[PDB]
RNA sequence: UAGCGGCGAGCGAACGGGGAGCAGCCCAGAGCCUGAAUCAGUGUGUGUGUUAGUGGAAGCGUCUGGAAAGGCGCGCGAUACAGGGUGACAGCCCCGUACACAAAAAUGCACAUGCUGUGAGCUCGAUGAGUAGGGCGGGACACGUGGUAUCCUGUCUGAAUAUGGGGGGACCAUCCUCCAAGGCUAAAUACUCCUGACUGACCGAUAGUGAACCAGUACCGUGAGGGAAAGGCGAAAAGAACCCCGGCGAGGGGAGUGAAAAAGAACCUGAAACCGUGUACGUACAAGCAGUGGGAGCACGCUUAGGCGUGUGACUGCGUACCUUUUGUAUAAUGGGUCAGCGACUUAUAUUCUGUAGCAAGGUUAACCGAAUAGGGGAGCCGAAGGGAAACCGAGUCUUAACU
């Protein structure tokens, strides 16, 4: 009972090829290069998937930081008074209200302001 | 298409560092 | 057990442990699976790398070539010669034991009788050697798939039946189980029946 | 083809009931005078194989 | 119905196949390891090689003899004794029975329990129990 | 298994049992009786078979369509729905098929009847000599010279002859069995260059024979020898009249044929690498496995009028291919130019373990017979009893004079 291999083999390499498309010279075109290309690129979304989370705790920090240093107090402190003021709100949503609503985030300073003092 | 190729090399000073 | 008929109406006493027992379906799938596989004739072959035509020369030096050493031009990564594992004439039939064989035929008979696709009849025969009275016969019986089993074999019933395809004429000895299993309905007569426990016994 | 007995296994080692197998002692043949009797005597019966060497001798003599 | 057997649970294994991908488990050498003896085709030591040390078939000594005497004897069972023909069992009528065989010439009755019949013996040996065995049932023993 | 064996690797019987098939004779010599059976060769006659062949049943209307054998509706044949062909899938269109017949002439086989040649039956006698055996050297028997029987032979010797001789595994005695040194003999057995039919969980053009195509050809070699590649228009050539560009070209555009000409002979389907034209977006101050996460702008469409999708992607964080081999590789260690196709744990017989199925102190047959995957066949194998080197004993046995 001989068996040809012809479509399943090509019906494989035209699902990796198309996973490739957008990928420069051979990497869209060769499949040898195509797999390779293929796989590396699901190492890194794996590993991105984890480095999104903290590139966006960064960019949160920063953007708390200069909005509550321009009201008057470092990042560091107003953390600290607003775990004693017992507020639950997150980065996320801090950076969200500084960038919108400067009213919001002042009242949100000058609470922790009064927390630590 | 094979096309053998019969062409000896001549031996040069072997390298013998 | 109490086999009744459709016709005559009449009594019949067969032993329950012969078409009354449990039916086994691991038992039943082997024996089907040995029959066919007996069925086969297995003829078939490839040539190796010596039974190619060919000869053994190199195809060129072990040494000094730029390409990948070669020993033959029949080596089974080459086109044209090859076949890595040939495959020779082999007998595809296995071994069944005598009451494994037995065990799955009463269980195939008690299931037919349980599903009712199993009809005895008195003596089944025709006047003439034509497959027309034979196909009138099975249809006022309402039967276009069925498989006639009689104690003695008559040329009469064997020449009617043998341009129906859905109809099939046997006598009790030989009876195969993919047979019984195959056909939709099984007829026997008041004497394959007989036979029938004989053998089983 | 059927397996081939080692011969040389066969005429070393018995099969018991149990499945083990007996062999005599490798030492009690010549150089005797220098033993002491103690040794010698121990030599004398048969003992039974090793486990670790048991499947060496299963694979030698397959059909006793 | 042909097309709904069934084989039981757990009758079917599918085999193992080598070389066949990396997520089938044992491909790449299919479970025989790295470079070797072993893992090359056809490789491995006979049996009883233990790497060039004394066999242990070898080290030990051969003993004993075989005795042809051994091949043309059997022991009879108590519970076959009685299944012979009738009540009377002799050298011959055994090999009717199928119990010891052509070649046997030479037989002895030993303690398998389970006799009722009462038998006569005669020119067959009976070990020590088989005597008492069969005269509870009422057998004789004759020479 | 018994044995053989640097007792290593390995080699490996016989007796006996079950089957297939069975058939026994002649000369070494005279007499009586002499076609007296059986054989071989040539004529006649019957039967059968081969070499040419003959007949061979039964369907129409509508729908789709280039064309129906298809769908729908209603019929008939079948001792013929085995196959092949016919404009898509035919029991009823054709060739066939089951079945019933056919031979002027040549032939194989089994019989009866003629001729030719050797040859029945009985009595008596005879009954194979350089042979058997032996010494030396080898070989064959499972048996390697070992305690080595038996057979064959190169060399040198050499009986008895039936009141005799051979064998029975060194050898001797007693018993049992047979009669060498002369021959003939079908059956069961082995194989297929070749012929016919049939079959296939065999291949389907890099497969299958090296060869599906005038292949062992082209071609290579002084020679022996080695040894390819290459199948597919369409149902039917209906194979493109004619016109136009062009060199009375090639190639092309029309026209026509056809269901279809991106079916036009460079001809079914027509993938990938590779090479091009068009459109959208990006790109000429920006450094690296070329991706991934975030992400503006632009171009297309969708509902809503905010986004959702598709393509592109400035800018930005992180990020030194794969395989192999290694303590360890981005490694400047190995392998790969790419694509497509092919390419590596198989098969037979035994043995052990696991799962599962049947039967159970029982289980199971092999060859073979079998109108046969049935049923017969129980020869045999494994198991229920072991201990001992063995005789032998036996739920015990061995060890020992004997066991606390």
């Amino acid at each position: 009972a001989r068996v040809k291999r012809g479509v399943i083999a090509r019906a494989r390499h035209k699902k990796i090829l198309k996973q490739a498309k957008g990928y420069y010279g051979a990497r869209s075109r060769v499949y040898r290069v195509a797999f390779q290309a293929v796989i590396k690129a699901g190492q890194y979304a794996y590993r991105d998937r984890r480095q999104r989370k903290r590139q966006f705790r960064q960019l949160w920090i920063a953007r708390i930081n200069a909005a509550a240093r321009q009201n008057g107090i470092s990042y560091s402190k107003f953390i600290n008074g607003l775990k004693k003021a017992s507020v639950e709100i997150d980065r996320k949503i801090l950076a969200d209200i500084a960038v919108f609503d400067k009213v919001a985030f002042t009242a949100l300073v000058e609470k922790a302001k009064a927390a630590l003092a | 298409n094979n096309r053998p190729v019969y062409i000896p090399r001549p031996r040069p000073p072997h390298p013998r560092l | 057990m109490e086999l009744v008929l459709k016709d005559a109406q009449s009594a019949l006493t067969v032993s329950e442990t012969t078409f009354g027992r449990d039916f086994n379906e691991a038992l039943v799938h082997q024996v089907v699976v040995a029959y066919a596989a007996g069925a086969r004739q297995g003829t078939r072959a490839q040539k190796t790398r010596a039974e190619v035509t060919g000869s053994g020369k190199k195809p060129w030096r072990q040494k000094g070539t730029g390409r990948a050493r070669s020993g033959s031009i029949k080596s089974p990564i080459w086109r044209s010669g090859g076949v890595t594992f040939a495959a020779r004439p082999q007998d595809h039939s296995q071994k069944v034991n005598k009451k494994m064989y037995r065990g799955a035929l009463k269980s195939i008979l008690s299931e037919l009788v349980r599903q009712d696709r199993l009809i005895v009849v008195e003596k089944f025969s025709v006047e003439a050697p034509k497959t027309k009275l034979l196909a009138q016969k099975l249809k006022d019986m309402a039967l276009e798939d069925v498989l006639i089993i009689t104690g003695e074999l008559d040329e009469n019933l064997f020449l009617a039946a043998r341009n129906l395809h859905k109809v099939d004429v046997r006598d009790a000895t030989g009876i195969d189980p993919v047979s019984l299993i195959a056909f939709d309905k099984v007829v026997m007569t008041a004497d394959a029946v007989k036979q029938v426990e004989e053998m089983l016994a | 083809p059927k397996i081939k007995t080692v011969r040389g296994a066969a005429k070393r080692f018995k099969k018991t009931g149990k499945g083990g197998f007996k062999h005599k002692h490798a030492n009690l043949r010549h150089i005797l005078t220098k033993k002491a009797t103690k040794r010698k005597r121990h030599l004398r019966p048969k003992a039974m194989v090793s486990k670790g060497d048991l499947g060496l001798v299963i694979a030698c003599l397959p059909y006793a | 119905r042909l097309n709904t057997l069934s084989p039981a649970e757990g009758s079917k294994k599918a085999g193992k196949r080598l070389g066949r991908g990396i997520g089938s488990g044992l491909g790449k050498t299919g479970g025989r390891g790295h470079k070797g003896q072993k893992s090359r085709s056809g490789g491995g030591v006979r049996r009883g090689f233990e790497g060039g040390q004394m066999p242990l078939y070898r080290r030990l000594p051969k003993f004993g003899f075989t005795s042809r005497k051994a091949a043309i004897t059997a022991e009879i069972r108590l519970s076959d004794l009685a299944k012979v023909e009738g009540g009377v069992v002799d050298l011959n009528t055994l090999k009717a029975a199928n119990i010891i065989g052509i070649q046997i010439e030479f037989a002895k009755v030993i303690l398998a329990g389970e006799v009722t019949t009462p038998v006569t013996v005669r020119g067959l040996r009976v070990t020590k129990g088989a005597r008492a065995a069969i005269e509870a049932a009422g057998g004789k023993i004759e020479e």
